[PDB]
């Protein structure tokens, strides 16, 4: 389809989709997190040519590049000026009250890098053009066609580019900042993806 | 009484579970 086709529909499935004991915190979290991952698979099936790859493929990117998505679509529920995370069911928290959970380090990764992102000051269309890219950006070890997944990538890739040169157009440089947050999601998911989450059995 | 499980584990997990 055309760049403005890919922009609309991955946008509007964006706004449709996305848009006080430790035990109690790991319930609330447990049931705001397995709806958050299953809305990525759904945004991801509403993805431009996702349902095209054959479902290795599909299942093999979602495994790889959820955790990266999360990071984006929860950089927003991350108030660095009240040191408050909210979580998708509308509960707020503060840091310390949050540090009965093993991560300590992601929590203070995800201001830091929140801070990052929000300097860039995102239209909606603009994140949902990105999380569509984190998404199709993951580790191609393992897949049956990287060269479809990779023709994916740049189809979403220049969409991005055109809605960012539409938008700031003197801003020559908002796209380059964009793939620039890449390897520091890459580094979050490296650094993170290993820490444990309990669950009451 | 409590289950523990990466990050990764569990959202390939509920990824395996939903493509059912
Ligand atoms: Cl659940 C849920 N529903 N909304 C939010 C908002 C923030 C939040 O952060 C976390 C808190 C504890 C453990 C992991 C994460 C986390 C997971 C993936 C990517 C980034 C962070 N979890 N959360």
């Amino acid at each position: 389809p055309t760049v403005e086709d890919v922009i609309s529909q991955v946008a509007r499935a964006h706004r449709e989709i996305f848009t006080r004991t430790v035990q109690e915190i790991w319930e609330d979290f447990s049931m705001s997190f397995t709806p958050a991952v299953r809305e990525v698979v759904e945004f991801a099936k509403h993805i431009p040519g996702f349902r095209d790859l054959s479902q290795h493929d599909q299942v093999t990117l979602l495994k790889a590049g959820t955790f990266e998505v999360l990071m984006v679509r929860f950089a927003s529920l991350f108030n660095v000026k009240d040191q408050t995370v909210m979580f998708l069911s509308r509960t707020t928290y503060s840091l310390q009250e949050l540090g009965a959970m093993g991560m300590g380090d992601l929590l203070s990764a995800m201001f830091d890098f929140s801070e990052k992102l929000n300097s860039l000051a995102l239209t909606e269309e603009e994140l949902g053009l990105f999380t569509a890219v984190v998404l199709v950006s993951a580790d191609r070890s393992g897949m049956e066609n990287s060269a479809s997944v990779e023709q994916l990538q740049e189809t979403l890739l220049r969409a991005l580019r055109a809605l960012v040169l539409k938008n700031r157009p003197l801003e020559t440089s908002r796209f380059t900042k964009l793939l620039l947050k890449l390897p520091d999601l890459r580094t979050l998911n490296n650094m993170h993806s290993e820490k444990l989450l309990s669950f009451r059995v | 009484t409590h289950r523990l499980i990466t990050l990764a584990d569990h959202i390939a997990q509920i990824i395996t579970q939903d493509f059912a």
